[PDB]
């Protein structure tokens, strides 16, 4: 599924990422932009053996299992293909375990830069 | 010959998630994966890695180290993923890295990295030039090693904002 901006930031208000560690709503929509343009299925395999699922691009050598990644540690405890799904819930649970603190989003590096910084509201706004 | 607190699959050995409060002794010479991530190891013997110069991949992440030995990685020419995350280390010895010419990733944030002081700045410079390296918990970050206190990034640090006086001893 791709998903509609308006549609995204609903669905991430209704799994409660509004204010998830300080971070407001429009936050976490303006990350799924730049990892996936709000594709579900959006999927990226790196050189490490590891591959990024999903809206949010969640890494299989930390986060996810998905049966092909050598010494990986899935923290989340969720299947990589649960993040592919038409469903985000997965992908929101998994979003929360990697952000433990205020600062923990510095870690969609694509967020730091073009998003950190600006009016993120705006991603909410006309909904 | 595998390690008894070890799983071994061919040249991969796994001694991740076991307690450990050390090395395991007899790790074959040929093995080329080793997994000691989620363990309880405080400290390293010198030269424990010297004779495992086949390996590519080592998981040293999720530990309790405070300090590296100095040599401690020079023998693994062929090492091409380094984890040392979520550790307890204040800095990286003077030329730690300098022997890893197969390296392509690193893992080095969530330790305390201590930028007020002087032994930082080996670590900060490498970084600076190797921004193809390091990488956070999804991908590649060369800000993803961090001071601890400020939260800034390691690369930045120059010895101006540093001192000798801070370093420990």
């Amino acid at each position: 599924k791709v998903f509609g901006r308006c549609e995204l930031a609903a669905a991430m208000k209704r799994h409660g990422l509004d204010n998830y560690r300080g971070y407001s709503l429009g936050n976490w929509v303006c990350a799924a932009k730049f990892e996936s343009n709000f594709n579900t299925q959006a999927t990226n395999r790196n050189t490490d053996g590891s591959t990024d699922y999903g809206i949010l691009q969640i890494n299989s050598r930390w986060w996810c299992n998905d049966g092909r990644t050598p010494g990986s540690r899935n923290l989340c405890n969720i299947p990589c293909s649960a993040l592919l799904s038409s469903d985000i819930t997965a992908s929101v649970n998994c979003a929360k375990k990697i952000v433990s603190d205020g600062n923990g989003m510095n870690a969609w590096v694509a967020w730091r830069n073009r998003c950190k910084g600006t009016d993120v509201q705006a991603w909410i706004r006309g909904c | 010959a595998c390690p008894s607190q070890c799983s071994c699959s061919g040249t991969t050995v796994d001694c991740s998630g076991k307690s450990l409060a050390s090395v395991p002794t007899g790790i074959p010479t040929t093995t080329q994966v080793l997994y000691l991530y989620d363990n309880r190891i405080t400290k390293l013997e010198p030269g424990v890695f010297d004779r495992l110069t086949q390996l590519t991949r080592l998981d040293l992440d999720n530990n309790q180290l405070t300090v590296l030995p100095a040599g401690v990685f020079d023998k693994l020419t062929q090492l091409t993923q380094l984890s040392l995350n979520d550790n307890q280390l204040k800095s990286i010895p003077r030329g730690a890295f300098d022997n890893l010419r197969s390296l392509t990733h690193i893992w080095l944030l969530n330790n305390p990295w201590d930028c007020a002081c002087s032994d930082i700045l080996y670590l900060s410079r490498w970084i600076s030039q190797h921004p193809w390296l390091v990488f956070g918990y999804l991908n590649l970050d060369h800000d993803s090693a961090r001071c601890s206190g400020t939260n800034t990034p390691v690369r930045a640090v120059t010895k101006a904002s540093t001192s000798p006086s801070k370093c420990p001893g």
